[PDB]
């Protein structure tokens, strides 16, 4: 407890995604409406402009 | 320098101390480092340095 803040341990977390997205499994929250073809309309399938 | 045991503990930065604020007081923002050992062998008198 003595330790400079400069020597006081620190918890460390490091994330690694993989956005080459070929399976797609951890998709985040959100949610899903119907699907419409032979129209020119706004699709946004595993979050894909 | 030579000292005992606490204070070696005691010469870290920031830390306050007898023999630290009265002496040597290494400033809050230092880059640079020490050295400590065991000097018995050849710091000791039977009868008291």
């Amino acid at each position: 407890p003595t330790y400079g803040v400069g020597h006081q341990p620190y918890r460390v977390v490091v994330l690694s995604f993989e956005l080459l997205h070929a399976p797609a499994t951890v998709c985040g929250p959100k949610k899903s409406t119907n699907l419409v073809k032979n129209k020119c309309v706004n699709f946004n399938f595993n979050g894909l402009k | 320098f030579v000292i005992r045991g606490d204070e070696v503990r005691q010469i870290a930065p920031g830390q306050t101390g007898n023999i630290a604020d009265y002496n040597y007081k290494l400033p809050d923002d230092f880059t640079g480092c020490v050295i400590a050992w065991n000097s018995n062998k050849l710091d000791s008198k039977v009868s008291g340095n």
